[PDB]
């Protein structure tokens, strides 16, 4: 029967990332045995239109955090050639606090990523794939290079790439410690040998991207699943999760949980089931839970009142006023300082701003100072509303979406934990007068 | 708090434009291989790796290294200065042989990262910005390293050491001092991103090649 | 608040307070103030001419 | 069959130049790079 | 012909394809506040002072970089545009030094004038301010870097008009700074122009320092005889 209602119990027969834990060989021989690099030539020979259609039918949404529909986005490079080469860029930066999915995909299933690069480049008509990986992921990048080497030797990429007739290259470029370089335009700038400063849009990368050529930027997870969707079909991928929330998803459950880990799960699984089944629940019981950040630091946190009934997909968490983000659940129990955690996140954002645009460069540092004073209680209640307005000024007025990610956790803390702030201010005034 | 590092350069007898720096011939072969990846006429794109390569041979980046990279790639030196001061992995000052980077962001802090930081400080006798007098270690704090599930974690010269308690990090320091190299990864009998006990999923053997393939392919 | 004869003041160190911003010269409704300035020998922003015509001044 | 062993130990034996050595090795299979028609944007 | 019709405050105008919102507003004689846009330099989009509201669009766009779309209705005086300008002025003035009486830019300051015209009249900033060390780029251009609003006009002029790549930005975020990173003299036959294009007192004339204020000067339009260009 269609339109399921209780999502969140899928067996290992339907998991794309079968070597998530690295128990099995991560090398090509192991990848092929699991089901990788199977019928690649057939998929390539089906053409870009067929490949684009499969992505579209699946309903695949961008796993990098924004959730833009993947098929429509990829179809933006279906234009005829204009003399410029076309490129696919894989975003392997993974800078969001709480997020470790791309690291595991790269280190334990690199051939999935390489095949995803090949199929995505064929769909876009791209000439080569640049994989921008985090600089701190030295071993992951080296495993990726070993995988690309054994794919080149076996003729799975490079000239003709198959019995296919299509030439495709895969390059790995390492960053050097910059979270802002996860942004697609800032990533493009960092590939071209500049500071990782985001561009303004328009133009979008499909018009003017890397080296000024048409480019498509895709998240590692988004690309890896591309070949499995092609082989099984978009209809199958869709058969999971609610409407407009199709497919499976990697979740990183960390913080105050008994067994922090990462796990593949159906999209619309309830948060409570995910936390209590895979992560072993909150230390101190479920009633010890204080707050949850469902999608990495860039998303507003939610209190226990919402966490017990919210689904883990895009629209459900949007209705909870937070957002799915990178599907990186950070759990905080009743034993933590909720203001201190948000202050640390704001300090991270202050240290990660590129400084290009005025609202981010000035207001995030301003919010950091205000939040550090809030932690002690130095402030007055009239500043809390003031702080709210500061965030509003920052949000939607910056080039880059780092300003949004800096302003949203503060808004969440003020929306849900204002009384704690006020009582901290009252206490500081009481013992200071 | 504040960065602490200055973003101007003042010449010193140990760091001036005449400080001796040059790539090894092997590093020149590697530079040629790096340069070839990018499209012709876009050679600058190699500023990020080649600069890193310099730091991998010298240990840090003297101003002469930046000048050499700028001259090799025919990029104006101020562009290389911009790249060097923007990215935090570039060392514009000498560091110890082992660069200890402990994560203190919120997911990593929630699992008692301060305990690790204090344990390192009391084991080495130095603070969160200083270098040990033997010039072997340098301790700093860093933002999220992407190993949050394994928090608390530390990064040392390209090796992650995760699931740390004070005793594990102390014995890693001991192993690094005595002239040995410690094995990277979790230090709690986990060796993965798996749940700490039970392996809630991925227990059944992975499906074979072509198991779920759709008709007409 | 009594308004009388004009005076130029100093900081407690003995350094003059005036920095030659010329706001007094701009605001003066009688145009009674004449100011000329240059960098001092130590680079300080100080006046070399500061006149008030007391028969122009309206106090 | 076994799922009790984390095979992934290749990285333990990785040195400082392993990534660049692999890049040099891979430089052989690469397709010819395209060209904009200039030596540089300042040419 | 190829002209497209767009509306500035409900008023029709015909513009060439690819024309930015700022130029369309300029066609009807309205000047959008700016700090980083200069019509003779490459577009930057960093200051964010030019943000305006397009009718039936939730997000304000940067007028200096965004090309007008056919049928668009700019709204240069809506509540959203005014609040954007007020917020951006607030962020600009947060770390700015209280230097107007000693600043040579005093009566000629774009920051001062746009604060008076489009910003608020008050401060709600209760923290300490940042301070940066001064750079020495020669005997012609005095440098007081604390005043810099990070427009990057100097960097674009030096790179594109003068042909020199000596200026740049080091560091990132709040600590990002404009300079040369080394003791270097920005010496060129067109160097002094970076004083004119810098909107604040960060870059000033060293020979002119402290001598005059703009309201007292008399302007005589004349010709140069130092060469044959006139
Ligand atoms: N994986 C990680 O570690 C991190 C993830 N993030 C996530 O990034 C999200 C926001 O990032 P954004 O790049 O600003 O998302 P976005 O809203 O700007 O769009 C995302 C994708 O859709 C494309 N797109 C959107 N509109 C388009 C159009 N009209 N035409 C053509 N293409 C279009 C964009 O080019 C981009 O590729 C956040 O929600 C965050 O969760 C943030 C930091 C780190
Ligand atoms: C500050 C910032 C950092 C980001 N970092 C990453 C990242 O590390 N990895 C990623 O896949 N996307 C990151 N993104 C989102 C990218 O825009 C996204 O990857 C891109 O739009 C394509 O992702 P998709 O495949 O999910 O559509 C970041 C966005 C911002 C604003
Ligand atoms: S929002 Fe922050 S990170 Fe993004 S471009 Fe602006 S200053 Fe840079
Ligand atoms: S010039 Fe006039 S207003 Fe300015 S400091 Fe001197 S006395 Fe005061
Ligand atoms: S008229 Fe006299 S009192 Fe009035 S502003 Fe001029 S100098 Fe001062
Ligand atoms: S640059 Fe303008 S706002 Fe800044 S101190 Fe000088 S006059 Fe005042
Ligand atoms: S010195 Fe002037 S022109 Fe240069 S970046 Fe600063 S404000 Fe802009
Ligand atoms: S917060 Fe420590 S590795 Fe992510
Ligand atoms: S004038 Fe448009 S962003 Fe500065
Ligand atoms: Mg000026």
């Amino acid at each position: 029967a269609p339109k399921k209602t209780s999502f969140g119990s899928l067996k290992d027969e339907d998991r794309i990332f079968t070597n998530l834990y690295g128990r099995h060989d991560w090398r090509l021989k192991g990848a092929q045995s699991r089901g990788d690099w199977y019928k690649t030539k057939e998929i390539l020979l089906k053409g870009p239109d067929w490949i684009l259609g499969e992505v579209k039918t699946s309903g695949l949404r961008g796993r990098g955090g924004a959730g833009f529909p993947t098929g429509l986005k990829w179809s933006f490079m279906n234009k005829p050639s204009d003399g410029r080469p076309k490129y696919l860029v894989v975003n392997a930066d993974e800078g969001e606090p709480g997020t470790c999915k791309d690291r595991e995909i790269i280190r334990h299933d690199p051939h999935k990523l390489v095949e995803g690069c090949l199929v995505g480049g064929r769909a876009m008509g791209a000439r080569a794939a640049y994989i921008y990986i985090r600089g701190e992921f030295y071993n992951e990048a080296s495993n990726l290079q070993v995988a690309i080497r054994e794919a080149y030797e076996a003729g799975l990429i490079g000239k003709n790439a198959c019995g296919s007739g299509y030439d495709f290259d895969v390059f790995v470029v390492r960053g050097a410690g910059a979270y802002i370089c996860g942004e697609e335009t800032a990533l493009i700038e960092s590939i071209e040998g500049k500071q990782g400063k985001p561009r303004l849009k328009p133009p979008f990368p499909a018009d003017v991207g890397v080296f000024g050529c048409p480019t498509t930027v895709a998240n590692v997870e988004t690309v890896a699943v591309s070949p499995t969707i092609c082989r099984r079909g978009g209809a199958w991928f869709a058969s999971f999760g609610r409407e407009r929330n199709s497919g499976t998803k990697l979740f990183n459950i960390s913080g105050h949980v008994n067994h922090p880990c990462t796990v593949e799960e159906e999209m619309s699984v309830p948060l409570k089931e995910l936390i209590e089944k895979h992560a072993g629940g909150v230390i101190g019981g479920w009633d010890n839970l204080l707050a949850v950040i469902p999608g990495g630091s860039s998303t507003p946190l939610i209190p226990k009142s919402v966490c017990e009934t919210v689904l883990m997909d895009f629209d459900a968490l949007v209705q909870a006023q937070t957002g799915l983000g990178t599907a990186a659940v950070i759990v905080m129990d009743r034993s933590t300082d909720i203001v201190k955690a948000i202050a640390r996140l704001i300090e991270f954002y202050k240290h990660e701003s590129c400084g290009q645009c005025t609202p981010c460069r000035e207001g995030v540092d301003w919010m950091n100072k205000v939040m550090a004073r809030f932690v002690k209680g130095d402030a007055r209640p009239a500043e809390i509303d003031s702080l709210w307005e500061i965030s509003k000024q920052i949000e939607g007025h910056t080039i880059c979406a780092l300003g949004d990610g800096a302003a949203w956790p503060v808004q969440g803390l003020i929306r849900h934990f204002r009384p704690e702030l006020e009582e901290r201010m009252q206490q500081f005034a009481l013992q200071h007068q | 708090g504040a960065g602490g590092a200055l973003f101007v350069h003042r010449d010193t007898p140990e760091n001036n434009p005449d400080t001796p720096f040059d790539f090894t011939p092997e590093n020149y072969k590697r530079i040629e291989a790096i340069v070839k990846n990018y499209p012709e006429g876009h050679k600058a794109a190699a500023v990020l790796p080649v600069l890193d390569l310099a730091q991998r041979q010298n240990g840090w980046l003297p101003i002469s290294a930046m000048n050499k990279v700028a001259e090799i790639l025919q990029v104006p030196p101020m562009r290389v200065y911009e790249v060097a001061t923007f990215y935090t992995m570039y060392n514009r000052k000498p560091v110890g042989k082992y660069h200890i980077q402990v994560c203190t962001t919120t997911p990593c802090m929630l699992r008692n990262s301060d305990s690790i930081l204090e344990a390192i400080q009391k084991k080495l006798g130095i603070k969160v910005g200083e270098t040990t007098p033997d010039k072997l270690f340098t301790l700093i704090e860093v933002e999220c390293l992407g190993a949050c599930v394994n928090a608390p974690m530390v990064q040392i010269n390209d090796n992650y050491y995760e699931d740390l308690t004070p005793k594990d990090i102390e014995e890693i320091i001991d192993e690094l001092k005595a002239g040995k190299i410690p094995k990277p990864g979790p230090r709690s009998g986990r060796f993965s991103c798996e749940p700490a006990g039970g392996l809630t999923s991925l227990t059944e053997p992975p499906k074979g090649p072509g198991f779920g393939v759709q008709a007409g392919l | 608040r009594f308004r009388g004869e004009h005076a130029l003041r100093r900081y407690p160190s003995g350094e003059e307070r005036c920095i030659a911003c010329k706001l007094c010269e701009a605001v003066c409704p009688a145009q009674a103030i004449t100011i000329e300035a240059e960098p001092r020998a130590d680079g300080s922003r100080r006046t070399t001419r500061y006149d008030i015509d007391m028969t122009k001044c309206i106090y | 069959f076994d799922n009790s062993t984390y095979r992934n130990l290749q990285h333990h034996e990785y040195s400082t130049y392993t990534f660049l050595d692999l890049n040099v090795e891979l430089s052989k299979f690469r397709m010819p790079q395209p060209s904009s028609g200039r030596q540089s944007p300042r040419h | 012909s190829n002209l497209i019709e767009v509306f500035v405050d409900g008023q029709s105008v015909m513009v060439e394809p690819g024309t930015t919102v700022l130029q369309a507003c300029e066609k009807v004689g309205m000047q959008i506040p700016r700090f980083c846009y200069h019509e003779r330099l490459s577009v930057a989009g960093n200051c964010r002072m030019c943000l305006v509201e397009i009718e039936k669009a939730p997000k304000v766009v940067a007028a200096c970089a965004m090309p007008v779309m056919k049928g668009w209705n700019i709204l240069t005086n809506s509540e959203k545009s005014k609040k954007a300008r007020e917020g951006v002025m607030e962020f600009l003035l947060a770390n700015h030094p209280l230097d107007c009486p000693i600043c040579d830019q005093g009566g000629e300051c774009d920051l001062q004038d746009q604060s008076m015209m489009f910003g608020s009249d008050r401060s709600r900033f209760l923290e300490g301010k940042r301070a940066v060390e001064d750079k020495n780029i020669g005997p012609l251009v005095k440098t007081i870097m604390t005043r810099c609003i990070q427009c990057t006009r100097c960097i674009r002029f030096a790179s594109e008009i003068a042909g020199v790549d000596d200026l740049g930005t080091t560091g990132r975020g709040n600590d990002m700074q404009v300079g040369t990173y080394i003791e270097k003299m920005f010496m060129s036959e067109l160097s002094g122009n970076i004083i004119d294009i810098c909107p604040v007192g960060a870059l000033t004339s060293k020979p002119y320092a402290f001598t005059a204020r703009p309201w007292e000067t008399r302007k005589t339009e004349s010709i140069d005889v130092m060469d044959a260009v006139g």
